[PDB]
């Protein structure tokens, strides 16, 4: 028998910090989801997921109006995950 | 809808610290979206259809076969996640995406039956467990991306300051 | 009064995954700590902390002997943190 | 002991997505190391002195004034963290490092008095709270790096496979 890590190559991206609300527009949808889609569309070609998620977090930097701060959690990615869209 | 990575762009990125991507014509990428919109004791999540649409289109355009499940209890979510982890396509896949969208509290993600009196909660810990090397050996060494749209509690998440 | 995010610009780096052990040599010290120091010494000049931590995780990839997998947690870094050693 | 970032290397890195660094001659960077080696009910953490030495030397060489605290209960750790968060030097600092090294369980970091019967645990949640924007306004918008050497439970963290 051979040994393998029980938990590896995970990344979680949540819409807000622990204890805190995430916002959803009744007609335009969830802000975190919309922001994530836009950044994935733009940066999947050139950035790994960790970088993209960081960029998403940056977009929420200014606590204007309905503030929230997306969080990356339980990261065991050992390599960069590039999506190579088109490949 | 996704800006493409050119052949020279991919060559610029490619060395030994990148997740390997399988051949386009032979790979079977899978993704799962679980979205709760209608609840027994919590107001309807109007706009969730916009979220499902966008995430489905994006993940499909990134090469994933997307399955969509709606209005489930934590137990149903557990059963679905267990079935997803057992899918043979993962063996000929290089990665996966798991998308959860629902009401949420500190403890985790709300199932459709959730109440303050009778909790119906899927814990983040359980999601990781069901997708780990023991319970999902087919995704060993492969990136597993978990996306969660939900509150993590009812606090506005701010502090006030004068100066 | 003005609003500010309650939780922002954090990164946690833990020696192992939840539920799991981290190892420490009785004379050579904790493996995670030693590995972290070596990577910080080498890569602080050219990589941001998130990248360095990912590199540290990679070094533990092979579950040989006393296996463990360091984890990044509760990340709200909105920008890249470069240490610019020498500056 | 740290490879230096050259002027051209720093120019190569520098655009609007990097944490700003304060002037070398005017900045007052702070770092804290809490290390428990001797316990009431848990075996001595032999080799911890090697960890303290290395982390102290590294953090000093990265420009941090390093404070070292040894063999504390969770309450003592809490008091020390509260005092650390209140340090005026953070106002003229651009970042901080918090290093914790001890025995650990699922719930968190063990204080020197920890037992299965009588728990002495510092929760990771509490560390974040004590260093957040409310309790530590001086480190608002500044990177806070938390390093923790400890078990997160007693499992070897592996699954076995034949093939």
């Amino acid at each position: 028998i051979k040994k393998a890590h029980i938990e590896k190559d995970f990344i979680a991206f949540c819409s807000s910090t622990p204890d805190n609300v995430s916002w959803r527009h009744p007609t335009m949808g969830s802000v975190f989801i919309g922001r994530l889609i836009e950044h994935m569309q733009e940066y999947a070609c050139s950035c790994d997921v960790e970088e993209i998620f960081r960029k998403v977090r940056f977009s929420f930097e200014q606590p204007d109006g309905r503030a929230q701060m997306p969080t990356t959690e339980r990261v065991t990615l050992t390599r960069c995950f590039y999506l190579f869209p088109g490949h | 809808n996704v800006k493409l990575c050119s052949l020279e762009e991919a060559q610029r990125i490619w060395s030994a610290e990148i997740y390997p991507i399988m051949d386009k014509s032979s790979r079977t990428r899978l993704a799962l979206i679980i979205c709760n919109e209608e609840f027994d004791s919590i107001p309807r999540r109007t706009g969730a259809e916009v979220d499902i649409t966008g995430m489905t289109m994006l993940l499909q355009n990134l090469g994933y076969s997307v399955d969509v499940k709606k209005n489930l209890t934590a137990s149903d979510m557990t059963t679905e996640l267990e079935a997803f982890a057992h899918r043979p396509e993962h063996k000929t896949s290089d990665s996966t995406f798991l998308v959860f969208m629902s009401h949420g509290i500190r403890e985790g993600i709300c199932g459709k039956k959730h109440s303050e009196q009778v909790p119906d909660i899927l814990q983040l810990n359980a999601i990781f467990n069901m997708l780990n090397t023991k319970n999902c050996p087919s995704l060993k060494d492969k990136p597993k991306v978990i996306i969660i749209q939900a509150c993590k509690g009812d606090s506005p998440g701010v502090v006030w300051f004068k100066d």
